[PDB]
């Protein structure tokens, strides 16, 4: 839901 | 080294305006959301604003305290994020940081602005080298879950922030292996397995609630 991109 | 370099702060009058800038290097800026977070002694850390990608039409969300007054924006061709602050008040005084990435790995050096719901952590803990110490972070809304995406961030002298852990238990790149994230007893936790002298610092947790962040009040860790 937040910025989950690694 | 990723670098986030901020500018624009100073000594301003109530009712005034001001614009902050942050320029990114060392990572692909355009692929990540960015946030502004501020620190005051009237207890920051306080998350202020976020801006998503060119694919989300640059959507933005603001803390209730700054909405209608602050504007966050980004220029991906200059790898820069900005914060236009209008109708400033005494409450906006503090050190302002741009930060992002999984979800708060990278922090700018901060820029001072002087104008002239509850996340709880341990006030202080005391350990010594070689010991295993655990810091916790509880929410007043009940049990922290992986849907809160807990982050842990470290503050060292003076006002130098480094992200340690995001997404409950994902270590940011280049963070020492002694640092670990968990969920224990309906709280978020950070464990340092073998504390070192240099881990003396202030540790902050942040929890996500649907469309915004709430930061804990911070834990002062002393290492004798």
């Amino acid at each position: 839901a937040p910025d989950t991109r690694p | 080294q990723v670098q986030l370099q901020e500018s624009g702060g100073g000594l301003v009058q109530p009712g005034g305006s001001m614009k902050l800038s942050c320029v990114a290097s060392g990572f692909t800026f355009s692929n990540y959301w960015m946030n502004w977070v501020r620190q005051s002694p009237e207890k920051g850390l306080e998350w202020v604003a976020e801006i998503r990608l060119k694919s989300n039409n640059y959507a933005t969300h603001y803390a209730e305290s700054v909405k209608g007054r602050f504007t966050i924006s980004r220029d991906d061709s200059k790898s820069s994020v900005y914060l236009q602050m209008n109708n400033l008040r005494a409450e906006d005084t503090g050190i302002y940081y741009c930060t992002g990435v999984g979800q708060f790995a990278y922090w700018g050096q901060g820029t001072t602005v002087t104008v002239s719901i509850v996340v709880t952590q341990e006030s202080a803990l005391t350990t010594s080298p070689g010991e295993t110490v655990t810091l916790t972070c509880r929410s007043s809304t009940g049990a922290v879950t992986t849907s809160n995406y807990a982050n842990w961030v470290q503050e060292k002298p003076d006002h130098l922030f480094t992200g340690l852990i995001g997404g409950t238990n994902n270590r940011a790149p280049g963070v020492p292996a002694r640092f670990s994230g968990s969920l224990i007893g309906d709280k978020a936790a950070l464990t340092i397995t073998g504390a070192q002298t240099e881990d003396e610092a202030i540790y902050f947790c942040a929890l996500w609630y649907s469309n915004h962040w709430v930061f804990g009040g911070g834990t002062k860790l002393t290492v004798l």
